[PDB]
């Protein structure tokens, strides 16, 4: 549970209070809601650029294999 | 091509159902499919998923055999006979891990 | 800027964002900072959605009645 | 033949003997058992590094490997049961799990 | 008659009852042009329900009740319809009819 | 109901109208803004004009948009659509509707 200082602009800490006075929660509450929400965006999308990355990488390996062992997948077929 | 989870194309010719995930189905030159008969009707096992004939566009009445699947190259596929709602794609998962044992 | 506070992230969510950190080469507050931000702009717009959504239905008897009661002035404009 | 999930063979990939490629069977067991097909899962040599998060890597002393290898879950298909020749090992509880949420993945599961 | 952006009048709504109404189309054509485009005002409510109204206070602008512009409510109107002139609007009743008029159609 | 920014209709008093209020009016209010289209005219050169060549929004007539022609009705004299302007219509169209009613300059 690591803890930290920010500066945040005084606009936006009104603001943000204004969201928690309706919601009945607490800055931290919403703070930390919020730096959740941001890193998983973040996470997913890195994670998605990287499956891309590599799938265009794998490209020549598994069309040959693919192609390889074509016959056997059409024997157990009909079967 | 963009080929997406649900659809069932012809491929070079028999139906198929697209099963792998959609990242791959855009980046990757395979595609992972699921073979589809016509010569029952009805499931004879806890790997089938049955398709109407008229609900979704087919000449005569299907099932789709999980135990049936195979990776391909995507220009293989040609027509896109149709898509499957999430219904019919909430049965073809239990079905897939049936088979696959991911119990 | 301004303010200034304190507050306490759960061990593992900071351990990520320090991830996303040193790849998009920022801070810490820079990153939580632009969090909150967009966490209240999105919370301030779907409130004010919701605002206009209720007025709008408030006023649906007068809007009505004063689009019918001008209605031919409208047509003659034509 | 009796083969579990778990096994890894050696496969036949041609119309008949006319002579060979790393399998892993991945379909549960009473299939594996009452049933003329199995389903399979590639592995190559290639690479010795996961390129993506449908790969299970295979370390080469620890599994009987010449060489460390690759398991592709993103490359799976069902062949006859005949085609399979060597039992070259199994696969502990631990490296199925790896298997197992790559599959997930690969198929958009769970 | 020579109209201006910003005027509020009575206008008749009869062919050939009488509600207030506020000037809001450029004054080029408040001038060259048989139509006018104006925006209706009521009294049945005093306080704005709304980002797209406007409020008029009765004292500092000589009405005999406090109103509010309508600006989801606007149409094109023969001029001729337009008879007595209550008052006129200063610029800054007319920067809120603006931003009311941005949002009302989505000119934001 | 159905209505959308930009989208065509026809009206009842036969008249084509382009919806320009916001999206959150046209779904909750009883009552919509439009701006009036007309075929007589197929160049029609002005500020407060806009104009549309049939062949390419579904139309079958060379038709034109009044920013000056705008009026404010009841949501159920709008029967059923005819076609959506994109976006880059739609610019032009703002683009008047800002002069028509004296929203820069």
């Amino acid at each position: 549970r690591t803890e930290m200082k920010i500066s945040l602009p005084e606009n936006l800490v009104a603001e943000l209070d204004g969201v928690a006075m309706r919601e009945k929660r607490s800055r931290n509450e919403l703070i930390s809601q919020a730096v959740r929400a941001y890193v998983s965006e973040r996470t997913t999308r890195h994670n998605r650029d990287l499956m891309r990355r590599g799938y265009m990488e794998m490209a020549k390996i598994n069309l040959n294999i693919s192609s390889e062992a074509h016959f056997a997948e059409c024997e157990a077929e009909t079967t | 091509m963009i080929v997406k989870r649900g659809d069932v194309y012809f491929a070079d010719v028999r139906p198929v159902l697209v099963i792998q995930n959609d990242i791959g189905n855009r980046f990757s030159p395979t595609a992972i499919v699921a073979a589809i008969t016509a010569q029952i009707q009805k499931a004879k096992l806890p790997t089938h998923v049955e398709i109407d004939a008229k609900r979704y566009g087919f000449e005569r009445d299907s099932v789709i055999l999980l135990e049936q699947i195979r990776t391909i190259d995507k220009q293989r596929l040609t027509d896109k006979i149709t898509h499957l709602d999430d219904e019919m794609m909430d049965k073809v998962d239990e079905a897939l891990q049936i088979s696959l044992a991911l119990i």
